[PDB]
DNA sequence: TTTTTTTTTTTT
């Protein structure tokens, strides 16, 4: 249900997890984007409190900020199609 | 009679003998770079507080950064404080400043420029966002003990400020600045800014933001005036209404070179 | 800017970093110069996020599109599907968000977006309508600050829309007709301000001027033309 | 009892 990425936290890693995310279910695998390394690093270096914070704080994968036109597109060819609807009764 | 009404002249005759015997050490380091500022504020004398203000982008900043590099040259240690401008791009403009030229065109000669300017007396603080007036202060009096600086300059006193009980943090922060200076006898610069005019009016000394305590307490209030035009306005004129020190009032344009980015002499 | 030659000459680029704040005359095409703007920033290499307080999402979709098509889609349908898909895979945003909302809110949003989208360019319109609601001209300038303190602790190009106090419609919008307090002068990087020439029947020749340059600084105005067709502001003529 | 900031009326 809740699914937390834990890509390296490297170049070209943070974006193929982004990317794999949506390309998985949206909305539903929160992806980590936190300053410390990856667990294995995070474990070496004594981070157990960021490596259980962090990780239980995990950025969610989507919000409320509405997309490109993947979505909208349907209100906005049905507001071209009916133009004379728009401006209503005369 | 022996409290703290202190005595007449019976021991005070010594010390105005010797403040009138260095007449010209009374008037400190005076300008190379500005002749008029030499015959209206007679030069720049240690332990007075002053205010700076001008119309919105009118360059005060840059014009303080100038007065500033011109002051540090011989003597005068400086110490400025960057609540607007990022130490980077203020650290620029004092060196194209300096340069007296374009350095980007030539990065040949860059590492001469910067050789010849590292020896300098010249200090930064890394505080760019809103601070209260305890943590920035002490830094204040750290410097003091220890590189001697005779000249701090605090950039947009309203952005420090800035957070109750409003136009009283303004008077109680001044208050406390004036008497760093006067404690420590180091010229304290403040740049504060004035409230909204109707773009029409030359600025006065009563456009000060906040409480009348700001004229008050200082002892210069040079301010900047503006003439807006609509295609680079230019020919901005720098105004003295308080002098406490030889009381003189009096007005100059200025030009800017572009390729310098120094404000030249009165033309 | 490759549809706005002018404003290559005057505020020199686009510059990461900076707040620019925008206001002119009421109903005089504030929103439809800033969506040109964004459009011609979004091709190249700028992420950009919309904030539509005033318009509906659909209605500024709608003139996005008609704008980046360069002509009167409703005319012909057949080639919505290409202009569509090709509009499709540009970094564009926009939120939810339609009515008032407190600043704790809203920023928040931005902070996320920024973190996921990778985001430099994000644009509030009609400040005062997220304002409204005490102590007034005292949140506006609270509100302010943390648009200029998340601006600078992020590094993104905040472009921010508002209203100017009741002129009296023969008068040139002045740097100082800021509705509120001063702060947004002063603490702003650019102060992009329109101007309108008030005919009897459609007026038009809308001139814009800047009258602060914080970076080479540089006034200057030039008049602008609407063409109704495609909905856009062409080059000056 | 100062101290900005927008808005309508009267009279220099
Ligand atoms: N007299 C002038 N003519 C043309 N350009 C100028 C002049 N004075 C300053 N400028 C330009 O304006 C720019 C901004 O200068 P500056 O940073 O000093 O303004 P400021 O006073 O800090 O603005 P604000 O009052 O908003 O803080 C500088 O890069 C400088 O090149
Ligand atoms: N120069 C122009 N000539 C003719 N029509 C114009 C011009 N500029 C804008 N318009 C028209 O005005 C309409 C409203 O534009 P816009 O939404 O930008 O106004 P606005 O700035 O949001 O109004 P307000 O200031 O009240 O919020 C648009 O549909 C556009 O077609
Ligand atoms: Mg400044
Ligand atoms: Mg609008």
């Amino acid at each position: 249900k809740r699914v937390t990425l834990w890509l390296g936290h490297d170049i070209r890693s943070w974006e193929a997890s982004k990317i794999f995310s949506r390309k998985l279910g949206l909305r539903r695998c929160s992806l980590v984007r936190p300053g410390e390394d990856r667990p294995c690093p995070l474990e070496a270096l004594a981070r157990g409190k960021n490596l259980s914070r962090i990780i239980k704080t995990s950025i969610p994968a989507a919000h409320k900020s509405i997309v490109s036109f993947k979505q909208l597109r349907e209100d906005v060819y049905g507001e071209l199609l009916n133009t004379e609807q728009v401006a209503g009764v005369k | 009679a022996a409290h703290k009404s202190i005595v007449s002249f019976k021991q005070l005759r010594e010390d105005v003998y010797g403040e009138l015997l260095n007449t010209e050490q009374v008037a400190g380091v005076k300008w190379t770079r500005f002749p008029e500022l030499n015959r209206i504020l007679k030069g720049h004398r240690k332990g007075e507080l002053t205010v700076f203000t001008g119309p919105t982008g009118s360059g005060k900043t840059t014009f303080i950064s100038e007065v500033a590099l011109d002051l540090c040259i011989q003597g005068v240690n400086t110490l400025w404080g960057s609540f607007q401008i990022n130490n980077v791009r203020l650290a620029k403009i004092m060196l194209t400043q300096f340069a007296m030229q374009r350095l980007e065109e030539n990065l040949e000669q860059y590492d001469f420029w910067a050789d010849k300017f590292e020896e300098l007396p010249l200090y930064f603080m890394t505080f760019h966002g809103q601070q209260n007036i305890k943590t920035v202060l002490d830094t204040m009096q750290h410097a003091v003990y220890l590189y001697d600086i005779n000249h701090v300059i605090i950039d947009n006193l309203q952005f420090m400020m800035g957070q109750i009980d409003k136009y009283a943090v303004q008077d109680h922060i001044i208050g406390a600045f004036r008497k760093f200076a006067t404690n420590t006898s180091c010229h304290v610069t403040l740049i504060i800014h004035p409230r909204k005019e109707e773009d029409d009016r030359e600025l006065q000394t009563a456009s000060i933001f906040g409480s009348a305590k700001a004229s008050q307490e200082a002892d210069n209030v040079l301010i900047l005036q503006e003439k807006k035009l609509v295609t680079c306005p230019g020919r901005r004129s720098l105004q003295v209404t308080k002098n406490r020190f030889d009381g003189d009032v009096g007005i100059f344009p200025l030009d800017f070179i572009k390729s310098s980015l120094t404000f030249s002499a009165p033309i």
